[PDB]
C-alpha cells in the first residue's frame, strides 16, 4: 500500500498601493513637502479681504 | 494670548487671491488676529 | 594562529541591521508619501583628543559614585581594592529625635552625650564625615559580637592603620544607638566597592561603585600600585556562609545587623550572609539560626541586599592579607555584582 | 418616605406625582461630505523612525 | 539577561513538542538560579514534597520559595526563561502571556497564582517523559490578594471547625468587573493552612501597639460618619465587624513625648499593611504596553515591566 | 456622471535653502519664498 | 552556517522584512487620506444647520438671532437623514 | 532612554511658554508609554475620576497607576519626558529638580502628591490653553514615609480633638510642616479620605483579630503557640479593647476576607515605593533645594 499527502497549491495576494494623488481628495488640499516642521513652532497665513 | 500682529508688507506681494466676498466679522473668531480698519489707520504705516 | 574549526572563532576572535536600517530609511530620499506616475608630550595631547574621537564615535555594567569625606572614620588607604563602604547620614540628630521614637525608661540624652563626645574625641566647613568602612564596623563590634581574636585581629588592623579612641567612641555610639531605638541601620546604607580614594591630608575623595561588577574596574594586578582586587569579607568572623546544605545557584550577598537588647546590653553584630535565597526567604532563615530575640520591643535584625555573586564557588576564606603589620582572616569573594537593595527589618 | 414609596410602587399605587423619562440613544448614520477645491493647506514634514 | 536554559530530555512525542511550542510566555518556577538545569526540576513532579503533592495553598508556599521565570523562547533541545526575580534587566519588557479569565489593564502589578478557577486548563501532560507542567495564573495583585484571602479563610473557617450549622458563606466565588469567578474548593492540608494561619495571626498581632488604643476610641466616631456622608458609608462594608464592634484613652501616657499615634501607624503599616506579600507572592511585574494598547485580552501577550 | 479619467497633479514643495536660512537663524524666522517676496518688494521702490 | 537551511531562513528574513516595509510605507499613503477626511469633517457644519445659517449671514439683531435659532431647530429635525426621508422623490433629492 | 514627546497644544501665551520652560526637571506621570502623547492627557485635569479633582488619596492611587517620567527638554511645541520605569536599572541618569529637603547622595526619592506641602504652590497654571500641572514632590523614601504617616496622625487627632508632629528636624535646619493659616484646613480636607481608610483599616483589623483569637484556639499547636508568645500582648489588648468596646464565625470569615484585601490596598498606596535613586559623581553630593540633581532608575 501507499498513502501520501499532498499540497495541491499555494496562493498569495498583492497589496494595493494607493498614492493619494490618484484620488479625488487631493483637490481638497494644497499639499507641500516642508522638510523641517520639527524646527518651526508657529506658522501663519494672512488674509486681507 | 496677545496675538502676534498682522505683518503688512509681506502682504505687499500676496501669494494668491481670496475668491470669497463676505463680511468676515461674522466668522471673526476663527482667526488668531483680526482687525477691522475703516478707511485708513495710523498703524498700517 | 588560525584553527581547523573556523566558524567557532570568527565569533570568538571578535550592526549590519543598523547598516540595513539606515539603508532603506536614510538612503531613501524625500520619503514618504508618493506622487503617481613633541615626541611624547605631543603624542599624549593628540591621543587625548583622539580618545575623545573614538569615545565620541560611539554611545550598563558599571556605576561609580564619588564622594569627598574626612579620614576620621573610614579611611581608604588602610583599606584596599575590594572593600565595602557604608554611608553614614546626618550627624545633626545628636539624638534630637532621641526625643521621640525613644521609649520611656530611656535616657535619650545618652546619644547626644555619647555622640557629641565622639566629636570631641575626633565643626562643619570644607567637608563632612560620611563613608564608614566595613572594616571599621567589624572592629567596633569585634568585642561585642561572638568570635574574639579572629575578630580582634581586625581590631588590631584598624588601630595600627586607620585610633582605639574612635573605635571606642564609635562603639559607645553603637551601644547608645541600639539603646534608644535609632538603629545602626536607618543610618549606614551601602555605598560601594572603593575604586580609588585620591586623599589629601585629612581629606579624601573616594570613588566607589554604585553598582555593577567589581572585578571589571581599574583592574590590573591591583588598582594602581597597590594589591590585586577582591571583595574580601575581612572576617572569618564575618562571612557567615549560609547554605550549609546547597545546590548550584548564584550565591547572594546580604548585610545583617544583629542586636542584643539587654541580653547582652545592646549588642551590635554586623556580618554578611552568602546563600541562595531571594530576600523573601531570608527573613525566614534569619528567624532561625538566631536566639537574639530578646525582648528582655521585638526588632532583632535589619537586612538589605548588596548583590549577586553569579557563581557559587569563589568563596575563599583567607586569614592572609596585610593592611600594615596586622593580619586578618580574610575571605576572598571572587566576582560580585552590586545590587544596592533596600533595608527591610520590620521584626 | 423613600421606604414608603417602595411599598406603593411595587404594589402598584400612584404616589401622587409622576416622572419624565430620559434616555440617551445612539445611532449609526451615513453621511456625505462636500469640500471646496482648495480647502486646506497641509504641510508635510520629514519622516522619522 | 542571564537566561536559564532548560534541556528537553530525550524525545517527547511530536504531539508533546507541539505542546511546548505554545508554552512560550508562560511562567516557570526553578529551584535555583542556574545556567544548566534539567527539565524535571521545573516539572510539577518537583513540587512534590515528601510523598505528597502540595494542595493549592501548598503551591503558594512552594512558589514563595524558588524563582518565577517567564519562558521567552523554546528551542528543540532547550527552554529559555529569564528569572524575573533576578534577570529582569532588559531594556524593553519581556512578554507575559495572559492565562486567566481576567484582563490586565495598564500598570496593574502582576502576581501569580496556582491555577484556581472552576473552569481551567493547566495540565499540559507530556507522555514521552513522565512529567507535567502546571503554569501559574497571572493576575492583578488586587485580585490575587482577594483570592489568597479566600483560600486562607476557607482553609481556616473549615478548621474551627464551624458548632454552627453546615451551611457556611460562599468565600469560593469572586467578581472581577462582571464575570463571576468560582474558585476551586478541593483540599486543604494541615501544614499548608497552619503556616498561612500562623503568619496571618502573627502579623495582625504586631500591628497592635499602645497608640492603637487611641484609635479604637474612634469607632463610635466612625459610625457617626457611617450615616451622614455617602462616603465613609461605603467604606464600612455591610458585613463590618467594626459595626458589630460598637454594638477610652486610659490615661497611662508615658511622659507625653513619644507620639504613639505616629508610631502606631508605622507599626501597623509594616506588619498588617504588608499581608498580601507575606501570605502570597508579591508582584514583580506590572503591565506596560508601548503600542498604547491599554488592556491585555485574556490569552494575549502582556508586555511587562519590572516591579510596581 | 460626466467623465471617468481626469487629470490631477503632483506635490508642492518648500525648503529653507537660501538667504531664507540666514533669516531662519539670525533673526530667527522665515517667510515663504523670500527671494520672490523680497525681490518683488525691493524692485518696487526703485522703479 | 555552512548550510542550505540557514541561508534559506535568511531568505525568509530579508523577505518578510520587505513585506513589512512595503506595508508601513503604504500606511502613510492610506493615512494621509484618512487624516484628510477628519480635518474636513472637523470643520464641516451639518448641512441642516448650515443652510439656515447662510441666509442670515449675508443680510446686513437679537430677534434675528431668535428667529434664526428657532428655525435651525426645525430644519435640523426635518432635513436630517434627507435621503432616508425624502429619498423616494427626485426633485427633492436633486435640490 | 525611550523619550516620549508630549505635544504642546495650539498657540499659548508668551508668559505660559515661559512657565513651561521652567518645568524642565519636573516629574510627570504619563498614562501610557505611547511615544506621542498630548498635553491634556498629562495635565492635572486628567486625574479627575469620580467627577471631582482627586484628593491626596485619589492622587496616590493614580501615582501608582501611571508612569512617572522626568522632563528632560522642554521645546516649544513639544515636551520630552523620559519614563522612569523603562530600560535597565541603574541607567539613564536624568536630572531632577529638588523641592524642600536636600536629597543627599542617595536615598531613592519618592514622588509624593503635592498637597502634603504648600498646596496650590506648584499648581503652575497655564491660562492660554486652560490646563494645569501639579508636580509631585521628590522626597527621600525614609522621609517621605515619615511625613505621609506624620500627617495622617495629625489628621486622626484632628478627627476628634478636645507634642507637635509638625516640627521636623531634617539635616541642618528644622523643617516645617504646618503653613498655619487655612492651609492646614486645605491639607486636612484632602487627607480627610486617607485618614478614614486608615482609621477604618485599623479599627476593623483589631476587632477582627480580637474576635478571632478568642473565637479560635478553642476549636492544637494553634492554641499553645498563639497564647505562648502573645502573653500580656494580644490577650491583654483583648481584655482592654473589649473593656471599652463591644464583642460569629460566618460573618467573621467573610469580613476577614474583605478586610484583608482593603488592608493590602492601603499598603500598596502607602509605602511610596521609590521611583529612582540619586547617584552623583563630580557633583556636589547634596542637592540643595531647587537644584537639579542626578538620578537613576532603580533604588
Amino acid at each position: 500500500d501507499v498513502e501520501f499527502d499532498a499540497l495541491l497549491g499555494s496562493y498569495c495576494n498583492t497589496l494595493s498601493l494607493v498614492r493619494f494623488l490618484e484620488l479625488g481628495l487631493s483637490v481638497a488640499c494644497v499639499c507641500t513637502k516642508f522638510p523641517e516642521l520639527a524646527y518651526m513652532n508657529e506658522g501663519r497665513v494672512q488674509f486681507e479681504v | 494670548r496677545d496675538p502676534p500682529g498682522y505683518r503688512y508688507a509681506a502682504a505687499m506681494v500676496p501669494t494668491g487671491s481670496i475668491l470669497s466676498t463676505i463680511e468676515v466679522a461674522s466668522h471673526r473668531r476663527l482667526f488668531d488676529f483680526f482687525a477691522r480698519v475703516r478707511s485708513d489707520e495710523n498703524s498700517l504705516y | 594562529t588560525k584553527p581547523l574549526p573556523t566558524a567557532p572563532m570568527a565569533w570568538a576572535e571578535s550592526s549590519p541591521r543598523e547598516l540595513a536600517g539606515h539603508a532603506p530609511l536614510r538612503r531613501v530620499l524625500r520619503p514618504p508619501i508618493a506622487r503617481r506616475d613633541t615626541r611624547a608630550t605631543r603624542d599624549d595631547t593628540e591621543q587625548a583628543v583622539d580618545k575623545i574621537l573614538r569615545g565620541a564615535r560611539r554611545a550598563p555594567r558599571y556605576h561609580l559614585t564619588r564622594q569627598v569625606t574626612l579620614t576620621d572614620l573610614c579611611q581608604p588607604n588602610a583599606e584596599r581594592a575590594g572593600a565595602l563602604l557604608l554611608a553614614l547620614r546626618h550627624p545633626t540628630d545628636l539624638p534630637h529625635l532621641a526625643r521621640h521614637r525613644a521609649p520611656p525608661g530611656r535616657q535619650t540624652e545618652r546619644l547626644a552625650e555619647a555622640w557629641g563626645q565622639l566629636l570631641e574625641a575626633s565643626e562643619s566647613g570644607c567637608a563632612r564625615a560620611g563613608l564608614v568602612s566595613f572594616n571599621f564596623l567589624v572592629a567596633a563590634c569585634t568585642a561585642a559580637y561572638d568570635a574574639r581574636d579572629a575578630a580582634e585581629a581586625v581590631r588590631a588592623h584598624i588601630t595600627t592603620n586607620y585610633a582605639g579612641a574612635r573605635l571606642d567612641r564609635f562603639s559607645e555610639c553603637l551601644r547608645a544607638m541600639v539603646h534608644t531605638h535609632v538603629f545602626p541601620h536607618e543610618v549606614m546604607r551601602f555605598f560601594g566597592g572603593l575604586v580609588s580614594w585620591v586623599t589629601q591630608d585629612e581629606l579624601a575623595s573616594v570613588t566607589a561603585v554604585c553598582s555593577g561588577p567589581q572585578e571589571a574596574t581599574h583592574t590590573g594586578h591591583p588598582g594602581r600600585p597597590c594589591s590585586a582586587v577582591t571583595i574580601p569579607a575581612c572576617a572569618f568572623v564575618d562571612l557567615d556562609a549560609e547554605l550549609c546544605l546547597g545546590g548550584p545557584g548564584a550565591a547572594f550577598l546580604y548585610l545583617v545587623f544583629t542586636y542584643r537588647q539587654c541580653r547582652d546590653q545592646e549588642l551590635c553584630c554586623v556580618y554578611v550572609v552568602k546563600s541562595q535565597l531571594p530576600p523573601r526567604g531570608l527573613e525566614a532563615a534569619l528567624e532561625r539560626l538566631f536566639g537574639r530575640l530578646r525582648i528582655t520591643t521585638c526588632t532583632y535584625a535589619a537586612f538589605a541586599e548588596l548583590g549577586v555573586m553569579p557563581d557559587d564557588s569563589p568563596r575563599c576564606l583567607h586569614r592572609t592579607e596585610r593592611f600594615g603589620a596586622v593580619g586578618v582572616p580574610v575571605v576572598i569573594l571572587e566576582g560580585v555584582v552590586w545590587r544596592p537593595g533596600g533595608w527591610r527589618a520590620c521584626a | 418616605s423613600p421606604v414608603a414609596l417602595y411599598h406603593q410602587l411595587k404594589t402598584g399605587l400612584h404616589p401622587g406625582f409622576g416622572f419624565t423619562v430620559v434616555r440617551q440613544d445612539r445611532f449609526v448614520t451615513e453621511n456625505v461630505l462636500f469640500s471646496e477645491r482648495a480647502s486646506e493647506a497641509y504641510f508635510l514634514g520629514q519622516l522619522q523612525v | 539577561c542571564f537566561e536559564a536554559d532548560i534541556a528537553i530530555p530525550s524525545g517527547i512525542s511530536r504531539p508533546d513538542a507541539a505542546a511546548l511550542q505554545r508554552c512560550e510566555g508562560r511562567v516557570v518556577f526553578l529551584p535555583t538560579i542556574r545556567r544548566q538545569l534539567a527539565l524535571a526540576d521545573v516539572a510539577h513532579e518537583s513540587f512534590v514534597s515528601g510523598g505528597v503533592s502540595p494542595d493549592t495553598l501548598g503551591l503558594l508556599l512552594a512558589y514563595r520559595r524558588r524563582f518565577p521565570a517567564v519562558i521567552t523562547r523554546v528551542l528543540p533541545t532547550r527552554i529559555v526563561a529569564c528569572p524575573v526575580d533576578l534577570g529582569l534587566t532588559h531594556a524593553g519588557t519581556v512578554n507575559l502571556r495572559n492565562t486567566s479569565p481576567v484582563d490586565l489593564c495598564n500598570g496593574d502589578p502582576v502576581s501569580l497564582v496556582p491555577p484556581v478557577f472552576e473552569g481551567q486548563a493547566t495540565d499540559v501532560r507530556l507522555e514521552s517523559l513522565d512529567l507535567t507542567l502546571r503554569f501559574p495564573v497571572p493576575l492583578p495583585t488586587p485580585l490575587a490578594r482577594e483570592i489568597v484571602a479566600r483560600l486562607v479563610a476557607r482553609g481556616i473557617r473549615d478548621l474551627n471547625p464551624d458548632r454552627t450549622p453546615g451551611e457556611l458563606p460562599d468565600l469560593n466565588v469572586l467578581y472581577y468587573n462582571g464575570a463571576r469567578l468560582s474558585l476551586v474548593a478541593d483540599v486543604q492540608q494541615l501544614a499548608s493552612v497552619n503556616t498561612e494561619l500562623r503568619s496571618l495571626v502573627l502579623n495582625m498581632v504586631y500591628s497592635i501597639t499602645e497608640g492603637t488604643t487611641l484609635i479604637l476610641t474612634l469607632i463610635p466616631r466612625l459610625l457617626a460618619l457611617s450615616a451622614q456622608d455617602g462616603y465613609v458609608n461605603a467604606l464600612l462594608q455591610m458585613q463590618s465587624v467594626t459595626r458589630e464592634a460598637a454594638q477610652a484613652p486610659m490615661l497611662m501616657q508615658d511622659g507625653e513625648r513619644r507620639l504613639p499615634l505616629y508610631e502606631a501607624l508605622v507599626a501597623w503599616l509594616a506588619h498588617a499593611g504588608q499581608l498580601g506579600d507575606i501570605l502570597a507572592l508579591a508582584p514583580a511585574v506590572r503591565v506596560c504596553t508601548f503600542d498604547g494598547a491599554a488592556v491585555v485580552q485574556s490569552g494575549d501577550m502582556a508586555p511587562v515591566i519590572r516591579y510596581p | 456622471e460626466d467623465t471617468e479619467a481626469d487629470v490631477p497633479v503632483t506635490y508642492g514643495e518648500m525648503v529653507l535653502n537660501g538667504a531664507n536660512l540666514v533669516t531662519a537663524l539670525v533673526m530667527g524666522k522665515a517667510v515663504r519664498s523670500l527671494d520672490d517676496v523680497g525681490r518683488h518688494l525691493l524692485d518696487m521702490q526703485e522703479e | 552556517d555552512g548550510t542550505g537551511i540557514s541561508l534559506h531562513r535568511q531568505l525568509r528574513a530579508i523577505q518578510q522584512l520587505a513585506r513589512n516595509v512595503q506595508a508601513v510605507l503604504g500606511a502613510f499613503e492610506r493615512g494621509t487620506a484618512d487624516q484628510m477626511l477628519h480635518v474636513l469633517l472637523e470643520k464641516a457644519p451639518p448641512l441642516a444647520l448650515l443652510l439656515p445659517m447662510q441666509r442670515y449671514l449675508d443680510n446686513g439683531t437679537r430677534v434675528a438671532r431668535a428667529t434664526l435659532v428657532a428655525e435651525l431647530k426645525r430644519s435640523f429635525c426635518d432635513t436630517s437623514f434627507f435621503l432616508g426621508k425624502a429619498g423616494h422623490r427626485r426633485e427633492a433629492i436633486e435640490a
